[PDB]
């Protein structure tokens, strides 16, 4: 009845939602050929909100690709399960964005936008009751900021009323990957500020955290990384796939979550998360999972929760459980941390549960928290993009592609007013 | 004879409703698929040969909830008409509820409605069981009783509700949405019966011995509590009281209409068999606060009005001396204007027991109504949430979105404010 | 999908040239006469069955050089009509290679890589290889980028070019050559990398452990730098980078755009069994001035933009700590305004090693590409030499019998200066 | 595709001539007949820019003998190699100058430099590109001086596109075989400064101390003297018909060599040269050859190089050897004697490299230097012509033929004007 279309720009989007529909289909039984294989009838009754019944009992995932090099593309289809999806949905372009948000946004984007807006709209148009859309891209490249931010708009415009999601991995604090990485992402982020309803920040850094301190990997690979965004993504909308004793959509969340329209920057966490030689040395339960979530390890984002207050915080619980043990640890859990949470909202934590759990677990939950400590990754942003901008550094670059100056400084004026806002309410 | 129609809105409405009706086709003898191998006509119609049908209408605006029911093991019992599913959940908004989702589907469950009662010879009245945090069950449910206020007039209605907890609460907005329906429906509703989750959790984990009590548990409660206040209708008494003898000794004024439930005794099978459960006990353990469904304390408020449904092995001249004893205590207090306050009902049908159930069987049992002062300060606490909330003007816009003013906002302020001064204004 | 054409102009880019067709054709398996027993078709075209074709140009005033192409091995690689040659060489001087004898070849050239492009479907740019000091390699590559600029347009075009070395020399006029061309080509240039002679020398000799080496290991060098760079076109890998993303993280400004090459790590098979080469020590090795390919002082230069190639078993955390080290250590230093400095490609194609060579098999390798100011101090020691050469006026008249004139060389002068103001001021 | 026509002039220019036909037919693999007997192909790729395919596999030399008397002419006629030349090539007449520059410049040069002119217009039309012409003759006889000068004149105006190059032998310091050889030499470079391209400056004292103190010669003949000059002039253009990694022709010579176009007076030299018996008691390598180049003992000309300064110095290599040891050595050589090298010419020295090296040795290099020591050979004729013309001695013979003592003058102030630029740039 409730159906979601998935978006992915760039290499990191286009991996990421890879990895992503891997996890679906292996949560859904469904093999690489498009075959339905599970035993659960409740893998069946509500797949229609990712896949479409294309006849023949096959299933197609309801997804849009892309990218302006044919590179990625490529990689994805003769990956695997890159069979699954429809050759028709695989929009590429030829020149490539060049790491340039300028490019990406008015000399590629606008060549591009057109066929993927009449992708999305046939795709819409085929469905019963759409939730709502969500995209996976990056804030520091130039296909995934200018392209994803240009289809935000133009989706936005087309349907004000339905909700916009974005899984976005915003630049590193320590080390950078990309040298103009500051200007793409104050850009991006001076779109997503008015053109979406939630965001979630992803750092690699803290992905790296994660995988090293908590899970003990040796080795880790953007696999990995991947693998963890595409777990807390299932997460985020497990009620809407399975039954539960409470449900929560995207709505709920939107409404419990966000106060003011232009705070709806949100945090991740997952739990639980074990290596291999500590599995044996801990009682799967509850209090474990409530432990890990209100952790500054476990956070999927580089900002220090306890530098600020949390707003609000939405936790997401899979597996069979008792209500009573979630509500009394999370009044305990709010009681002990008082100097985190803010004053003039009571009960800053809104719940949710969901009886099945991920395959391989018995219980498994979820953590989206508005803090006010991302505050600290837009100063930094900020405070870089100034530093740069003080000696017109590449600014030729992006000047050469039609963009102008005032564009430059309505991005930082527009960050800084939001940093202003966010230090307000702490 | 006289019949009793049953309404459900919400997640919280619906899963009372498969609780109260498998408690009901247990005590009936009905089974699952709606066969049986005459008092339950009250609450089955009877159709075409051997098949009962309830009399039940289930509401929300999300399908999943009902889906489990049409897809559960109590699929043949229910008329597939009278299952109704929206499209869009209310997601915790008061205003969706009411104007934006809720104005979409309303004439078809008031067309199911009229339908219900053209079958009905006697009707009593309505039950509606909904939360007060919910977005549908508080804007739908506002809704539902204006209309049905304005098309049936003098039949009256009985609330039964999940009032928010003082500190466990599952949502954020909760006090927005608790506040606006109280202010809806405060004139429309004859008679209405709070219960908490904390004081169920509560008496889940001391009474009953266990220690992860979950929503189940508190739906076979609640629906043991209805099922005692309507075994007088179900089953024939000594002395028995209908559903409009509830509404004019419970009510000493017209906006003065929240009175508690009680259940007693409520114990495991560990601990029934170290006890004699006389009459006597088990009254006393109806007026004790530990034991009241409601977080609150009797202790600070003065009792209005008791109501005493006694079910099972029950003689009268007990209840009397019990009453005595419980007037010549001096721990608990009655207003000066109510020189009698007490209303006594007795039912010979003891109380089944689910199978799997937490309860354990037990030869008499107690349902206590009573309207006590001490609600104003849980209306006390839940406008010091709301005016801490909307002092910074918090999550206004989502409500304003919908076609909300915030007018409404402090009317509703304004209304329960007045609510509480007339509450205190009675005490004295 | 997308694909690269390169050019060869003078001695040094056919030879050049020649040991990177070689590289090429090893790497994709591709035997001298140009059949294999699908990346490879950004630098091979396909004809008829079983032939594959290199996309490229050889261009020379004098025929001895490309008559040893054609009467070498790869004879049957090479089309017929991609290897043009002239009569009379430009002997070493710029006013032949530009005016006198490239204008009666330029058309010809111009019309090869016409029809080569038209054969492209995702052209991403042009290499040329070249030299500073040779006439042709100045002149008449000045005058083929002159025009590609105009009538191309916005493809980009990179330059692989022989700088001339502090102390050894092969010619004399070489200081007028490099000015003069390095002043036409200023405007019509996206990004030149930088290699010197000695430099190599002192690597091979160092690094290497051979005592007389010659002009193909210098060769051979730097065709594994330049698949290096290439190979994120030519490969799939974690993070690619093309030809365009080079171009818009190293260059600031639109007049400073040379980069110096820097590969790592260059050991023979002795040595190799010694080190445990990770990424770790191989990115440290990248940035000290011994190993750089140029002659020339980063410690006293500042760091503006740096652009790191991985190739092989390399893992991106382990590229990141790396990044981390380099950028704790204070003996190195990055220019104020570039916070974010560094700029990463990983490719799973470890590199491959032609027969006979020189270099060992290694699992990883590192191509860097810096951006420093420290460029300002060869282009002085340049600048010294032309002035003290032209205060006397030496040679003047070889460059004006062929048509040039003297204001030619007192505006190249005076470019030259600004160059070197532009460098000062972004310095500080 | 370059192509070279010879001349030679007089008694020494023939029989040098002969000498270096001889040696260049050795090094192409070409019999006495004419006919090609070597096995390296190499010889035959470049065998064009000396021999003409004149049908039946037979080559002929692109060579032009010029003399005033029939003896000379007959002697190489009959002489080993002489069939290979083209008998219509032998231009001579029956007069001789008798030692005269008169006569060889204007009473029989007159007459018979109208046929030369036609043989050398007719050779050069034959040719598709030539690269220029080169003469070997002496400056103290009549037939060589006159003939020489005039027909440097002639094809100077005939074609000034081309390189013209000279190997012409100088009178020399302490003996003289004529006794009017001032007078023939003043006018000889009289005419040269101004007509040619670059000259190369033999001496006969030179020659014989090569091979006294280093050839260990003890019966030193002129064909061993026309042996070493044909050695140089094989090696100056090596690069020309082998293939090489550093290539340098005529051309590229001359634009390294000669910053100003009066200065073009080169002092050349070769090695190495050794004895039999000295031959055990030295490795070939570079350093060798380079010290063999820089020394005072092994140049040709008679002139000490540290006399005076060096303005460019050209390395020709010849064999397989390596770049970074050529490169190394020079610079070496070049900041030991700061003091011999021009201050206001870096890099004075320019190299080259032929892979073939010459028949017999392994390793070979010829050297060519602009000295400013030239300046005291000029000096020394330019003395011995005022001594003699100030008492107007053998004046009359001169005279009688037509010339005029303002002649005479004009070559006495270029040579004045010559010694005092090379003084100057001192
Ligand atoms: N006693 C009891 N309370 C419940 C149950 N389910 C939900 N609730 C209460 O309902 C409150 C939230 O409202 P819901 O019923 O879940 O939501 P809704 O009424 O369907 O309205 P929507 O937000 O539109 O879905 C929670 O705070 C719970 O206290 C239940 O099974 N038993
Ligand atoms: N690294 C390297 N440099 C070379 C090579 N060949 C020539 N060079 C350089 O080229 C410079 C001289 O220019 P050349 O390439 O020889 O001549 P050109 O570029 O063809 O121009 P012309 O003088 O007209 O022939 C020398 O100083 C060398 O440093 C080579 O194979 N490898
Ligand atoms: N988590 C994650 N991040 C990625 C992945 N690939 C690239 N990135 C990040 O994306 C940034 C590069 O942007 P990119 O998508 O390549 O630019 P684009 O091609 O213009 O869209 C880098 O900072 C990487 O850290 C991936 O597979 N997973
Ligand atoms: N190197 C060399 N010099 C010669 C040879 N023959 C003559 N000479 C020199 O030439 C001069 C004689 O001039 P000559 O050629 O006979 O006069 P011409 O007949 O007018 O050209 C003498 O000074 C000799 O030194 C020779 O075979 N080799
Ligand atoms: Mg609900
Ligand atoms: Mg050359």
């Amino acid at each position: 009845m409730r159906e979601i279309v998935h978006i992915q720009a760039g290499q990191c989007g286009n991996q990421i939602g890879a990895k992503f529909w891997e996890v679906i289909s292996d949560e859904h039984g469904i093999d690489p050929t498009g075959s339905y294989h599970g035993d659960s009838d409740l893998q069946l009754e509500r797949i229609n909100v990712y896949y479409n019944e294309a006849a023949g009992n096959k299933y197609v995932p309801r997804a849009i690709l892309v990218d302006l090099e044919p590179g990625t593309m490529d990689s994805v289809r003769s990956g695997p399960f890159g069979q699954i999806f429809r050759p028709d949905n695989f929009v590429f372009g030829q020149s490539g964005a060049g790491n340039n948000w300028a490019k990406g946004h008015y000399t590629e984007g606008a060549e591009l936008v057109d066929s993927v807006l009449d992708v999305v709209r046939k795709e819409s148009e085929s469905c019963d009751c759409l939730q709502g859309f969500q995209l996976t891209h990056s804030l520091g490249g130039g296909t995934g900021s200018g392209m994803g931010t240009l289809l935000i708009s133009k989706i936005r415009e087309e349907y004000p009323d339905r909700i916009m999601n974005t899984f976005s991995v915003v630049p590193s604090p320590k080390v950078s990957d990309t040298v103009v990485e500051p200007y793409n992402a104050t850009l991006s982020v001076h779109q997503l500020v008015e053109n979406t309803d939630e965001t979630y920040c992803i750092d690699n850094e803290a992905l790296y955290d994660i995988c090293f301190r908590t899970l003990k990997l040796t080795t880790p690979t953007y696999g990995d990384l991947n693998h963890l965004v595409s777990a807390t993504m299932s997460g985020v909308t497990t009620c809407l796939r399975f039954p539960g004793q409470l449900n929560a959509d995207l709505r709920k969340l939107a409404v419990n979550m966000v106060p003011f329209p232009r705070l709806h920057f949100f945090m991740p966490g997952f739990a639980p998360l074990t290596s291999r030689g500590s599995q044996q040395y801990r009682a799967l339960t509850v209090p474990e999972l409530t432990q890990q979530m209100f952790d500054a390890k476990n956070m999927m984002a580089a900002c220090d929760p306890r530098h600020g207050r949390y707003l609000t915080v939405a936790a997401v619980f899979r597996g069979r459980m008792s209500m009573k043990e979630v509500d009394e640890q999370m009044l305990n859990v709010q009681n002990k941390n008082s100097s985190y949470f803010v004053e003039w909202i009571p009960n800053n934590v809104k719940t949710a549960v969901c009886d099945i759990p991920p395959r391989g677990l018995k219980m498994s939950a979820t953590f989206i928290g508005n803090s006010t400590a991302i505050q600290e990754l837009f100063k930094r942003i900020s405070e870089q993009f100034t530093a740069m901008f003080r000696r017109k550094a590449f600014l030729h670059w992006y000047t050469g592609e039609g963009m102008d100056e005032m564009e430059f400084t309505e991005a930082e004026s527009n960050m800084n007013d939001l940093v202003s806002e966010y230090q307000q309410y702490q | 004879m006289r019949e009793c129609i049953s309404i459900h809105v919400g997640q919280a409405g619906v899963q009372i409703g498969n609780a109260c009706w498998e408690l009901y086709c247990l005590e009936h003898g009905i089974q699952p698929d709606g066969q049986m191998p005459d008092s339950f006509n009250t609450f089955f119609s009877e159709t075409g040969a051997g098949k009962h049908v309830p009399r039940a209408v289930f509401v929300d605006l999300e399908p999943t909830v009902i889906d489990e029911v049409r897809t559960g093991t109590y699929r043949q019992l229910f008329h597939p008409e009278q299952l109704i599913t929206g499209k869009e959940d209310a997601a915790n908004n008061y205003a969706r509820g009411h104007y934006t989702i809720g104005k979409e589907i309303i004439d078809l469950v008031l067309d199911r409605i009229r339908k219900l009662a053209d079958q009905c010879t006697g009707l009593q009245g309505f039950l509606v069981f909904h939360s007060f945090g919910g977005g549908t069950g508080s804007g739908f449910t506002s809704l539902l009783m204006e209309r049905l206020s304005v098309d049936y007039g003098k039949k009256s209605k009985l609330e039964f509700s999940i009032y928010p907890a003082p500190q466990v609460s599952t949502a954020v907005v909760e006090p927005y949405n608790s506040i606006l329906t109280t202010h809806t429906t405060l004139e429309h509703s004859d008679c209405a019966f709070m219960v908490d989750n904390e004081a169920i959790y509560d008496i889940c984990r001391r009474n009953l011995d266990i220690e992860r009590p979950t929503y189940t548990n508190l739906n076979r409660l609640i629906s043991q509590i209805v099922s005692s206040i309507t075994a007088s209708l179900r089953f024939d008494g000594a002395l028995n009281v209908d559903l409009t003898e509830f509404q004019t000794n419970l009510v000493p004024y017209p906006r003065i209409h929240f009175p508690l439930a009680t259940y007693a005794p409520v114990i495991s099978a560990e601990k029934a068999y170290h006890e004699q459960l006389s009459v006597a006990e088990i009254t006393n353990a109806c007026f004790e606060p530990a034991n009241q469904m409601v977080k609150c304390d009797p202790r600070h408020g003065k009792y209005m009005a008791c109501c005493l449904l006694y079910r099972g092995d029950v003689v009268p001249k007990d209840v009397n001396a019990a009453i005595a004893t419980i007037k010549t205590k001096r721990s608990i207090q009655f207003v000066d204007w109510c020189p009698t306050g007490f209303k006594v009902g007795i039912n010979y049908q003891p109380p089944t027991v689910v199978p799997g159930g937490d309860l354990a069987k037990v030869q008499r049992a107690v349902c206590m109504l009573s309207n006590t002062t001490a609600i104003a300060e849980a209306w006390a606490r839940l406008d010091h949430k709301f005016d801490l909330m909307y002092a910074k003007r918090a999550f206004v816009h989502w409500y304003v979105g919908e076609g909300m003013e915030e007018g409404e906002f402090s009317e509703a302020r304004e209304d329960m404010a007045a609510l509480e001064k007339d509450y205190e204004e009675v005490g004295v």
